[PDB]
């Protein structure tokens, strides 16, 4: 039959706390959405950028099903453009959201007579979440000017807090389970092309006066323009122009969507790492390309423009981290890395280290330890296959 | 870029009221009020986010913060005013909740007055003479933002001796580290806004009597080891004398 | 999912050598070695990433780690062995760099012996009689592991007095808070592996003499004010006497 696993998603005994919202991927299957609509007594079943009666006649490129519990009166916040605790600090949908938002009352499952305090929400944060960001941090929130140094008290607060789900509760203070299906619509308008069907700011990117450090890599979106891929090749003397997922001679001919240009600086012998399935200091902890990557990596020696007599220590890299980066993740944190079992309490010493370090770039240095400005062009291939469909197709 | 415009500030008699108002461009999020007396730092007064409020403990009952959502403007209702309320009141906006300090806000108003009748250069300041047991705060103001890396270190030169390391704070982040001689007595912080480093020196003894210098090292090492040595630092201050009575 | 098969080990006379091996089924990122005596904790020996090494300062010079490119297997060369080195040695892999503690490693090997000839329940433990100026470490182990949020807290009942709060640690974090009576002396601590919390009591005085209870609050509050109150806690331990001699 090959039906989609909405049993796993909707029927699960265990549901996530909104702050640590769960994501399941849905692909290579056939979803009967009207079976879904009758499957339970939903309180909210709404869709954005797509008609819910026409769901069975549609096919999508990507699908994700996100799962969590929030209060009844917080369900309002699981739409685009909204604000409040949940939208701002826990789960944010983008303004161009294409998908559906399903919810139902959960009070029989998720209440208890004493109270169920196992479901949590982030209360304080330094800034609002970007769309589809997830923050699982449990670090002490600093309300004032003094540091907290690992100890709670005044102006020093735990950032999470639990919902109190009683049975004898108002309906707006009762628990609600929420599924959020996110689609990518199959037929996708092309935004960047060569001679087929004014110019893209490739001079702006490749000849910027200032380039960013590798840990804080800089993404610029390229869209609604003509890509001069022939003229780029042999614009300057590039040491690298290796391309993945598409041929390096047919760039003009080709047409794609959702183009991005990621620019940064690394050592020469580290250029190797800017490519799929690679590991090392940079690929593990600074900039990671996915295995299924579709794009072009362009890099040039920069020794005349970046180095200087004393050195250029402005270009940093992340040295220590708790885990490897996910593909296309950026980490800008400057929190003390804890090497041991004792906490660090905002003071550096043994087992308590600053995670960044400067690349040393004096002009005397060999080719291995020289600066290389790297631009990574990231494409989305036009007319991608469908992955999830309805019975009617 | 959000723009904030205050109004409503004037002269009031003691025991009286006032209502200040702050109008914003759009997309406000967290909004709060500070006040500043002449030649004194700013002081958090109150703030609000998603219909939750936060007031400073001294003045919670008297003052009342509120928002008119349709107008995109907030108000502060100050009651039972006294002479201690006399200051320039600022309105601010940001994205952090439990914002009780300057750093937590991104956008600031002009400041309505209220009155109530009944090449890198480093410049040091704040040294001097002090009794044993007393405290002292050094400042080290920088004039340029070229280098945003490494640390700001402090060094002391004791009478008839070589410069020794005291304490340092990162310019990239918030982390600090200290020599064993001052651990638990000295503390350094920095204000990004004023591009100034500080050093709080508590529980002073005659041994701490010395010439104190600040310094920037531009280079960013992961371990603090190299910052204990003066060779690492590029720029230096003129230095200030700290003297502690026996 | 990674597998770690350890090669090597046995009995050896003092002054001897030994070489151990990890065989990693999958790709590994950071790999290390830990040893464990009879009845004692795991101790970090050494670990490697990207052809950088890291050794315990204790064991350096005698112990050395390497990797074979052909095998994709690491070796631990162990020279000048003393009876201080008898333990079970462990492979371990993770994704953390500068990993010197068991919690930085996801996967573990079986172990090899090296020898060298010359209804939540809570169980408290570690109390006793102690000299003034002395220390004591209480520990409190939980069975169920149902509630993974809230706080573990400590209370004490002195002679002719009520049950007072002492200290606490987040069950879903590392942040910790205390009562003023024990600030700078008591430190809270926990181990996720063993589902046990600890309390290091230093610089003890006769006024610390009391019955010390551990307890769990399941509800997660941001504030911490509520956790100072007895009523907030759901589950209690039996209690253990601490007595400090004058
Ligand atoms: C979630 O499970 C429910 C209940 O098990 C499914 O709802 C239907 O309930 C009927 C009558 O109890 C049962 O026959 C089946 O369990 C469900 N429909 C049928 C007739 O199979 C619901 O389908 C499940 N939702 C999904 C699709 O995961
Ligand atoms: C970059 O600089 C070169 C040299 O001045 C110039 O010819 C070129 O147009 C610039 N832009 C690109 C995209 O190479």
């Amino acid at each position: 039959t090959n039906l989609c696993p909405f049993g796993e998603v909707f029927n699960a005994t265990r549901f996530a706390s909104v702050y640590a919202w769960n994501r399941k991927r849905i692909s290579n299957c056939v979803a009967d959405y009207s079976v879904l609509y009758n499957s339970a007594s939903f309180s909210t079943f709404k869709c954005y950028g797509v008609s819910p009666t026409k769901l069975n006649d549609l096919c999508f490129t990507n699908v994700y099903a996100d799962s969590f519990v929030i209060r009844g009166d917080e369900v309002r916040q699981i739409a685009p453009g909204q604000t409040g605790k949940i939208a701002d600090y826990n789960y944010k949908l983008p303004d161009d959201f294409t998908g559906c938002v399903i919810a139902w009352n959960s009070n029989n499952l998720d209440s208890k007579v004493g109270g169920n305090y196992n479901y949590l929400y982030r209360l304080f944060r330094k800034s609002n979440l970007k769309p589809f960001e997830r923050d699982i941090s449990t670090e002490i929130y600093q309300a004032g000017s003094t540091p907290c140094n690992g100890v709670e008290g005044f102006n020093c607060y735990f950032p999470l807090q639990s919902y109190g789900f009683q049975p004898t509760n108002g309906v707006g203070y009762q628990p609600y389970r929420v599924v959020v299906l996110s689609f990518e619509l199959l037929h996708a308008p092309a935004t960047v092309c060569g001679p087929k069907k004014n110019l893209c700011p490739f001079g702006e990117v490749f000849n910027a006066t200032r380039f960013a450090s590798v840990y804080a890599w800089n993404r610029k979106r390229i869209s609604n323009c003509v890509a001069d891929y022939s003229v780029l090749y042999n614009s300057a003397s590039f040491s690298t122009f290796k391309c993945y997922g598409v041929s390096p001679t047919k760039l003009n001919d080709l047409c794609f969507t959702n183009v991005y240009a990621d620019s940064f600086v690394i050592r020469g012998d580290e250029v190797r790492q800017i490519a799929p399935g690679q590991t090392g200091k940079i690929a593990d902890y600074n900039y990671k390309l996915p295995d299924d990557f579709t794009g072009c990596v362009i890099a040039w020696n920069s020794n005349n423009l970046d180095s200087k007599v004393g050195g250029n220590y402005n270009y940093l890299y992340r040295l220590f981290r708790k885990s490897n980066l996910k593909p296309f993740e950026r980490d800008i944190s400057t929190e003390i890395y804890q090497a041991g079992s004792t906490p660090c309490n905002g003071v550096e010493g043994f087992n308590c280290y600053f995670p960044l370090q400067s690349y040393g770039f004096q002009p005397t240095n060999g080719v291995g330890y020289q600066p290389y400005r790297v631009v990574v062009l990231s494409f989305e291939l036009l007319h991608a296959p469908a992955t999830v469909c309805g019975p009617k197709k | 870029q959000v723009q904030l415009v205050e109004s409503g500030g004037g002269l009031v008699q003691a025991g009286g009221s006032l209502r200040l108002s702050c109008a914003a461009s759009g997309r406000t999020y967290t909004m709060g009020w500070f006040r500043q007396a002449p030649g004194k730092e700013r002081e958090f007064v109150a703030a609000m986010r998603w219909s939750d409020t936060d007031y400073a403990d001294s003045l919670k009952g008297r003052f009342t913060i509120s928002r008119d959502n349709a107008n995109n403007a907030m108000y502060l209702q100050m009651n039972s005013l006294g002479p201690e309320d006399t200051a320039v009141y600022y309105c601010a906006a940001g994205e952090a909740w439990l914002a009780r300090s300057t750093h937590h806000y991104d956008y600031w108003g002009q400041g309505t007055q209220v009155t109530v009748s009944s090449q890198l250069q480093l410049v040091e300041s704040g040294g001097g003479l002090v009794q044993a047991g007393g405290s002292l705060r050094l400042s080290c103001a920088a004039s340029e933002r070229t280098f945003s890396g490494g640390v700001m270190g402090w060094f002391r030169q004791r009478p008839g001796k070589e410069r020794e390391f005291v304490a340092a704070i990162r310019w990239n982040g918030a982390s600090t580290f200290y020599a064993d001689s001052v651990k638990g007595r000295f503390t350094c912080s920095r204000d990004n806004a004023k591009n100034t480093g500080y050093l709080q020196m508590n529980s002073l003894t005659p041994e701490d009597t010395a010439v104190y210098y600040c310094a920037r090292a531009v280079r960013t090492y992961a371990s603090s080891d190299y910052y204990f040595q003066e060779r690492t630092y590029d720029y230096w201050g003129q230095g200030t004398q700290v003297t502690v009575s026996s």
